Protein backbone atom coordinates (compact mmCIF):
# COMPACT_ATOMS: atom_id res chain seq x y z
CA UNK A 1 0.00 0.00 0.00
CA UNK A 2 0.59 3.28 0.27
CA UNK A 3 3.27 5.31 3.39
CA UNK A 4 4.13 8.65 4.33
CA UNK A 5 7.00 10.83 5.73
CA UNK A 6 6.06 13.40 8.29
CA UNK A 7 8.06 15.71 10.46
CA UNK A 8 5.69 17.66 13.18
CA UNK A 9 7.15 20.98 15.25
CA UNK A 10 5.62 22.74 18.26
CA UNK A 11 7.27 25.68 20.00
CA UNK A 12 5.60 27.48 22.79
CA UNK A 13 6.63 30.94 24.07
CA UNK A 14 6.22 31.40 28.33
CA UNK A 15 7.33 35.14 29.59
CA UNK A 16 8.79 35.24 32.78
CA UNK A 17 9.17 31.76 32.57
CA UNK A 18 12.38 31.16 30.22
CA UNK A 19 12.88 31.09 26.86
CA UNK A 20 10.70 28.65 24.31
CA UNK A 21 10.59 25.16 24.35
CA UNK A 22 10.74 23.28 21.20
CA UNK A 23 9.54 19.50 20.29
CA UNK A 24 10.01 17.67 17.27
CA UNK A 25 9.14 14.46 15.68
CA UNK A 26 9.29 12.66 13.24
CA UNK A 27 7.49 9.98 11.36
CA UNK A 28 6.98 7.05 9.00
CA UNK A 29 3.36 5.82 8.32
CA UNK A 30 2.31 5.84 12.18
CA UNK A 31 5.59 4.97 13.75
CA UNK A 32 7.65 7.74 15.51
CA UNK A 33 11.27 7.67 14.81
CA UNK A 34 13.32 10.45 15.70
CA UNK A 35 12.45 13.05 18.26
CA UNK A 36 14.36 16.55 19.07
CA UNK A 37 13.15 18.09 22.57
CA UNK A 38 14.98 21.62 23.14
CA UNK A 39 14.99 21.49 27.05
CA UNK A 40 16.12 17.09 27.26
CA UNK A 41 19.69 15.78 28.28
CA UNK A 42 21.30 15.20 25.00
CA UNK A 43 20.78 18.09 22.85
CA UNK A 44 20.78 15.90 19.48
CA UNK A 45 18.69 14.33 17.49
CA UNK A 46 17.52 10.91 18.91
CA UNK A 47 16.56 7.70 17.63
CA UNK A 48 13.11 6.33 18.46
CA UNK A 49 13.04 2.99 16.06
CA UNK A 50 15.65 0.62 15.47
CA UNK A 51 16.31 0.73 11.95
CA UNK A 52 16.82 4.46 12.06
CA UNK A 53 19.97 3.59 13.72
CA UNK A 54 21.44 2.06 11.14
CA UNK A 55 22.18 5.56 9.82
CA UNK A 56 25.77 7.10 10.70
CA UNK A 57 27.27 9.83 12.52
CA UNK A 58 27.28 12.17 9.07
CA UNK A 59 23.15 11.80 9.17
CA UNK A 60 23.29 12.14 13.22
CA UNK A 61 25.20 15.34 12.80
CA UNK A 62 23.12 16.99 9.75
CA UNK A 63 19.72 15.64 11.30
CA UNK A 64 20.97 17.35 15.19
CA UNK A 65 22.20 20.64 13.05
CA UNK A 66 19.32 20.88 11.15
CA UNK A 67 16.75 20.39 13.94
CA UNK A 68 18.52 22.90 16.17
CA UNK A 69 18.57 25.60 13.54
CA UNK A 70 14.50 24.80 12.90
CA UNK A 71 14.40 25.12 16.62
CA UNK A 72 16.39 29.18 16.35
CA UNK A 73 14.00 29.76 13.36
CA UNK A 74 10.51 29.33 15.34
CA UNK A 75 11.93 31.73 18.23
CA UNK A 76 12.56 34.06 15.31
CA UNK A 77 9.33 33.23 14.20
CA UNK A 78 7.59 33.86 17.43
CA UNK A 79 8.55 37.59 17.50
CA UNK A 80 7.70 38.03 13.94
CA UNK A 81 3.88 36.98 14.44
CA UNK A 82 4.18 38.99 18.19
CA UNK A 83 4.67 41.87 15.41
CA UNK A 84 2.74 40.86 12.71
CA UNK A 85 -0.60 40.37 15.30
CA UNK A 86 0.17 43.64 17.43
CA UNK A 87 0.58 41.77 20.59
CA UNK A 88 1.74 41.92 24.39
CA UNK A 89 5.24 40.28 25.10
CA UNK A 90 3.37 39.13 28.05
CA UNK A 91 0.81 36.28 26.78
CA UNK A 92 2.48 32.64 25.73
CA UNK A 93 1.85 31.91 22.35
CA UNK A 94 2.55 28.62 19.88
CA UNK A 95 3.71 28.09 16.66
CA UNK A 96 3.72 24.95 14.86
CA UNK A 97 4.79 23.38 11.51
CA UNK A 98 4.52 20.11 9.58
CA UNK A 99 6.01 18.67 6.23
CA UNK A 100 6.56 15.47 4.50
CA UNK A 101 5.37 13.53 1.32
CA UNK A 102 3.00 10.42 0.59
CA UNK A 103 4.09 7.45 -1.94
CA UNK A 104 1.76 5.50 -3.25
CA UNK A 105 1.82 1.02 -3.57
CA UNK A 106 5.01 1.62 -6.31
CA UNK A 107 6.82 3.94 -3.95
CA UNK A 108 6.32 6.76 -6.28
CA UNK A 109 5.35 10.28 -5.67
CA UNK A 110 1.56 10.96 -4.48
CA UNK A 111 1.60 14.83 -2.41
CA UNK A 112 3.75 16.67 -0.70
CA UNK A 113 2.81 19.17 2.49
CA UNK A 114 4.49 22.28 3.87
CA UNK A 115 2.03 24.31 6.48
CA UNK A 116 2.28 26.40 9.83
CA UNK A 117 -0.09 27.17 12.65
CA UNK A 118 -0.14 29.85 14.83
CA UNK A 119 -1.99 30.08 18.19
CA UNK A 120 -4.28 26.99 16.42
CA UNK A 121 -4.77 28.23 13.79
CA UNK A 122 -4.09 28.51 10.11
CA UNK A 123 -1.28 30.60 9.15
CA UNK A 124 0.03 29.46 5.93
CA UNK A 125 0.39 26.30 3.75
CA UNK A 126 2.13 25.22 0.19
CA UNK A 127 -0.38 24.12 -2.28
CA UNK A 128 -0.83 20.07 -3.77
CA UNK A 129 0.70 22.05 -6.88
CA UNK A 130 3.59 22.70 -4.77
CA UNK A 131 4.17 25.91 -7.01
CA UNK A 132 1.93 28.53 -4.39
CA UNK A 133 0.95 29.33 -1.32
CA UNK A 134 -2.64 29.34 0.98
CA UNK A 135 -2.33 32.18 3.11
CA UNK A 136 -5.08 32.14 6.16
CA UNK A 137 -5.59 35.68 6.32
CA UNK A 138 -3.92 39.28 5.89
CA UNK A 139 -0.91 39.05 8.20
CA UNK A 140 -0.10 35.93 6.40
CA UNK A 141 0.43 37.31 3.30
CA UNK A 142 3.11 39.24 4.24
CA UNK A 143 4.75 35.70 4.54
CA UNK A 144 3.00 34.71 1.10
CA UNK A 145 4.79 37.35 -0.96
CA UNK A 146 8.05 37.18 0.93
CA UNK A 147 8.23 33.53 -0.11
CA UNK A 148 7.19 34.30 -3.19
CA UNK A 149 9.94 35.95 -4.24
CA UNK A 150 12.57 33.90 -2.95
CA UNK A 151 11.41 31.57 -4.70
CA UNK A 152 10.96 28.96 -1.67
CA UNK A 153 8.45 26.74 -3.25
CA UNK A 154 11.30 25.97 -5.93
CA UNK A 155 13.46 24.55 -3.46
CA UNK A 156 10.67 23.08 -1.19
CA UNK A 157 9.07 21.24 -4.36
CA UNK A 158 12.90 19.33 -5.14
CA UNK A 159 12.74 18.10 -1.63
CA UNK A 160 9.59 16.84 -1.87
CA UNK A 161 9.51 15.05 -5.19
CA UNK A 162 13.39 13.98 -4.65
CA UNK A 163 15.00 13.99 -1.51
CA UNK A 164 11.73 13.33 1.02
CA UNK A 165 10.86 10.45 -1.51
CA UNK A 166 14.08 8.64 -1.90
CA UNK A 167 14.89 8.27 2.11
CA UNK A 168 11.23 7.11 2.90
CA UNK A 169 12.04 4.34 0.11
CA UNK A 170 15.54 3.82 1.74
CA UNK A 171 13.74 3.93 5.50
CA UNK A 172 11.00 1.44 4.20
CA UNK A 173 13.45 -0.90 2.97
CA UNK A 174 16.08 -0.61 5.84
CA UNK A 175 12.85 -0.89 8.33
CA UNK A 176 11.28 -3.82 6.31
CA UNK A 177 11.03 -6.26 8.99
CA UNK A 178 8.48 -3.87 11.00
CA UNK A 179 7.45 -1.05 8.64
CA UNK A 180 6.58 -3.17 5.83
CA UNK A 181 4.14 -5.86 7.75
CA UNK A 182 0.55 -5.63 8.01
CA UNK A 183 -0.52 -6.41 11.45
CA UNK A 184 -4.34 -7.35 11.09
CA UNK A 185 -6.86 -6.72 14.07
CA UNK A 186 -7.29 -9.04 16.48
CA UNK A 187 -11.69 -9.30 16.34
CA UNK A 188 -14.05 -9.68 18.97
CA UNK A 189 -17.65 -8.22 19.79
CA UNK A 190 -18.73 -8.05 23.40
CA UNK A 191 -22.84 -7.86 24.31
CA UNK A 192 -23.88 -5.49 28.03
CA UNK A 193 -27.18 -4.97 28.95
CA UNK A 194 -27.85 -2.21 32.54
CA UNK A 195 -31.69 -2.80 31.65
CA UNK A 196 -34.48 -5.59 30.41
CA UNK A 197 -34.99 -2.97 27.03
CA UNK A 198 -31.58 -2.79 25.41
CA UNK A 199 -28.02 -4.20 25.09
CA UNK A 200 -25.09 -2.38 23.80
CA UNK A 201 -22.63 -4.09 21.10
CA UNK A 202 -19.48 -3.42 21.01
CA UNK A 203 -17.11 -4.83 17.90
CA UNK A 204 -13.44 -4.45 18.87
CA UNK A 205 -10.30 -3.94 17.20
CA UNK A 206 -6.56 -5.07 18.50
CA UNK A 207 -2.93 -5.12 18.15
CA UNK A 208 -3.36 -4.03 14.51
CA UNK A 209 -0.57 -2.04 12.15
CA UNK A 210 -0.85 0.42 10.43
CA UNK A 211 -3.81 2.70 12.35
CA UNK A 212 -5.90 2.76 9.36
CA UNK A 213 -8.62 1.12 9.78
CA UNK A 214 -12.94 1.63 9.17
CA UNK A 215 -15.49 -0.08 11.36
CA UNK A 216 -19.07 0.05 10.60
CA UNK A 217 -21.90 -1.47 11.48
CA UNK A 218 -24.65 -2.84 9.71
CA UNK A 219 -28.81 -3.68 10.17
CA UNK A 220 -30.19 -6.39 7.64
CA UNK A 221 -27.08 -5.62 5.89
CA UNK A 222 -27.02 -1.86 5.41
CA UNK A 223 -25.49 0.80 7.10
CA UNK A 224 -26.02 1.88 10.63
CA UNK A 225 -25.25 5.47 11.93
CA UNK A 226 -27.80 6.25 14.44
CA UNK A 227 -27.35 4.83 17.90
CA UNK A 228 -23.99 4.20 17.69
CA UNK A 229 -20.37 5.42 19.36
CA UNK A 230 -17.18 5.27 17.44
CA UNK A 231 -13.68 5.37 19.69
CA UNK A 232 -10.53 7.48 17.60
CA UNK A 233 -8.10 4.92 17.24
CA UNK A 234 -5.90 5.01 19.76
CA UNK A 235 -2.24 4.04 20.68
CA UNK A 236 -1.65 0.48 22.65
CA UNK A 237 2.32 1.48 23.45
CA UNK A 238 3.66 -1.16 21.71
CA UNK A 239 3.41 0.03 18.26
CA UNK A 240 -0.14 -0.97 17.78
CA UNK A 241 -3.50 0.27 17.75
CA UNK A 242 -7.15 -0.19 18.89
CA UNK A 243 -10.61 0.84 18.20
CA UNK A 244 -13.69 -0.12 18.95
CA UNK A 245 -17.18 0.94 17.64
CA UNK A 246 -20.71 0.51 19.80
CA UNK A 247 -24.19 0.07 19.20
CA UNK A 248 -27.52 0.25 20.85
CA UNK A 249 -30.14 -2.69 19.70
CA UNK A 250 -33.75 -3.44 21.46
CA UNK A 251 -33.51 -6.76 23.30
CA UNK A 252 -34.07 -9.61 21.17
CA UNK A 253 -32.70 -8.00 17.97
CA UNK A 254 -29.22 -8.81 18.51
CA UNK A 255 -29.13 -10.86 15.35
CA UNK A 256 -29.62 -7.99 12.78
CA UNK A 257 -26.56 -5.95 13.40
CA UNK A 258 -23.31 -7.08 11.42
CA UNK A 259 -19.79 -5.79 12.20
CA UNK A 260 -17.92 -5.18 9.50
CA UNK A 261 -14.15 -4.30 9.40
CA UNK A 262 -11.86 -3.40 6.80
CA UNK A 263 -7.57 -2.73 6.90
CA UNK A 264 -5.07 -3.75 4.64
CA UNK A 265 -4.18 -6.40 6.57
CA UNK A 266 -6.94 -8.34 5.91
CA UNK A 267 -7.02 -9.93 2.13
CA UNK A 268 -11.15 -9.41 2.34
CA UNK A 269 -13.15 -7.33 4.64
CA UNK A 270 -14.29 -9.21 7.98
CA UNK A 271 -18.06 -9.28 8.95
CA UNK A 272 -19.02 -10.18 12.84
CA UNK A 273 -22.01 -10.86 14.61
CA UNK A 274 -22.98 -11.85 18.30
CA UNK B 1 -7.88 28.85 19.24
CA UNK B 2 -8.85 26.72 22.69
CA UNK B 3 -9.90 23.18 22.17
CA UNK B 4 -10.72 20.44 25.14
CA UNK B 5 -9.54 17.40 25.56
CA UNK B 6 -10.93 14.22 24.99
CA UNK B 7 -9.64 11.34 27.32
CA UNK B 8 -9.34 7.77 26.92
CA UNK B 9 -8.10 5.59 29.72
CA UNK B 10 -7.47 1.56 28.88
CA UNK B 11 -4.74 -0.95 29.39
CA UNK B 12 -2.34 -1.58 26.53
CA UNK B 13 -3.43 -5.78 26.88
CA UNK B 14 -6.52 -7.16 27.98
CA UNK B 15 -6.92 -7.06 32.01
CA UNK B 16 -6.50 -9.90 34.06
CA UNK B 17 -6.27 -9.52 37.86
CA UNK B 18 -3.11 -10.07 38.87
CA UNK B 19 -1.28 -9.73 35.94
CA UNK B 20 1.19 -6.79 35.30
CA UNK B 21 -0.13 -4.88 31.81
CA UNK B 22 0.16 -0.93 31.44
CA UNK B 23 -2.43 1.58 32.13
CA UNK B 24 -2.97 3.97 29.34
CA UNK B 25 -4.37 7.71 29.73
CA UNK B 26 -4.74 9.21 26.11
CA UNK B 27 -5.57 12.74 25.73
CA UNK B 28 -5.85 14.09 22.35
CA UNK B 29 -7.76 17.06 20.69
CA UNK B 30 -7.01 19.91 22.49
CA UNK B 31 -4.95 23.12 22.55
CA UNK B 32 -2.93 24.91 23.91
CA UNK B 33 -0.29 22.02 24.38
CA UNK B 34 -0.31 23.03 28.29
CA UNK B 35 -1.80 19.90 29.84
CA UNK B 36 -1.92 18.46 33.80
CA UNK B 37 -2.48 14.31 33.67
CA UNK B 38 -2.22 12.28 36.64
CA UNK B 39 -2.99 8.46 36.74
CA UNK B 40 -5.00 7.50 40.07
CA UNK B 41 -4.97 4.24 41.78
CA UNK B 42 -7.48 4.45 44.53
CA UNK B 43 -7.59 8.36 44.58
CA UNK B 44 -4.17 9.17 44.94
CA UNK B 45 -1.67 9.83 42.16
CA UNK B 46 0.95 6.92 40.66
CA UNK B 47 4.10 8.68 41.46
CA UNK B 48 6.24 6.86 38.21
CA UNK B 49 4.29 8.18 34.86
CA UNK B 50 5.91 8.42 31.55
CA UNK B 51 4.44 10.05 28.52
CA UNK B 52 4.57 10.37 24.81
CA UNK B 53 6.50 12.97 22.96
CA UNK B 54 4.47 15.87 22.00
CA UNK B 55 2.96 15.80 18.32
CA UNK B 56 -0.40 16.80 16.92
CA UNK B 57 -3.37 15.95 13.60
CA UNK B 58 -4.07 17.77 10.88
CA UNK B 59 -6.38 20.28 12.72
CA UNK B 60 -3.24 21.40 14.81
CA UNK B 61 -4.67 19.85 18.13
CA UNK B 62 -2.18 17.86 20.64
CA UNK B 63 -1.89 14.45 21.56
CA UNK B 64 -0.33 12.89 24.65
CA UNK B 65 -0.06 8.81 25.91
CA UNK B 66 0.30 9.21 29.73
CA UNK B 67 1.40 5.34 30.58
CA UNK B 68 2.77 3.05 33.96
CA UNK B 69 3.30 -0.44 33.95
CA UNK B 70 0.44 -1.37 36.75
CA UNK B 71 -0.82 -4.88 38.04
CA UNK B 72 -4.62 -5.04 38.21
CA UNK B 73 -6.94 -6.47 40.92
CA UNK B 74 -10.25 -6.66 41.62
CA UNK B 75 -9.75 -4.26 44.80
CA UNK B 76 -8.36 -1.40 43.11
CA UNK B 77 -9.61 1.25 41.34
CA UNK B 78 -7.84 3.58 38.49
CA UNK B 79 -8.79 6.55 37.01
CA UNK B 80 -6.84 9.52 35.55
CA UNK B 81 -7.09 12.76 36.36
CA UNK B 82 -6.60 15.99 33.24
CA UNK B 83 -6.87 19.81 34.22
CA UNK B 84 -6.19 22.00 30.83
CA UNK B 85 -7.09 25.97 30.82
CA UNK B 86 -10.41 24.71 28.99
CA UNK B 87 -11.75 23.16 32.44
CA UNK B 88 -13.00 24.85 35.83
CA UNK B 89 -12.30 21.88 37.65
CA UNK B 90 -9.83 18.97 36.80
CA UNK B 91 -11.50 16.08 35.00
CA UNK B 92 -11.63 12.47 36.12
CA UNK B 93 -12.40 9.49 33.72
CA UNK B 94 -12.57 5.67 35.31
CA UNK B 95 -10.43 3.16 33.81
CA UNK B 96 -13.80 0.62 32.81
CA UNK B 97 -11.76 -2.42 31.69
CA UNK B 98 -14.31 -2.91 28.88
CA UNK B 99 -13.97 0.67 27.54
CA UNK C 1 15.55 13.42 6.68
CA UNK C 2 15.26 16.62 7.33
CA UNK C 3 14.88 19.71 4.65
CA UNK C 4 18.27 21.61 4.19
CA UNK C 5 17.48 25.20 4.80
CA UNK C 6 16.02 28.01 6.29
CA UNK C 7 12.85 28.89 6.37
CA UNK C 8 11.46 31.89 8.28
CA UNK C 9 7.97 33.27 8.50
Amino acid sequence: GSHSMRYFFTSVSRPGRGEPRFIAVGYVDDTQFVRFDSDAASQRMEPRAPWIEQEGPEYWDGETRKVKAHSQTHRVDLGTLRGYYNQSEAGSHTVQRMYGCDVGSDWRFLRGYHQYAYDGKDYIALKEDLRSWTAADMAAQTTKHKWEAAHVAEQLRAYLEGTCVEWLRRYLENGKETLQRTDAPKTHMTHHAVSDHEATLRCWALSFYPAEITLTWQRDGEDQTQDTELVETRPAGDGTFQKWAAVVVPSGQEQRYTCHVQHEGLPKPLTLRW
Amino acid sequence: IQRTPKIQVYSRHPAENGKSNFLNCYVSGFHPSDIEVDLLKNGERIEKVEHSDLSFSKDWSFYLLYYTEFTPTEKDEYACRVNHVTLSQPKIVKWDRDM
Amino acid sequence: RQISQDVKL
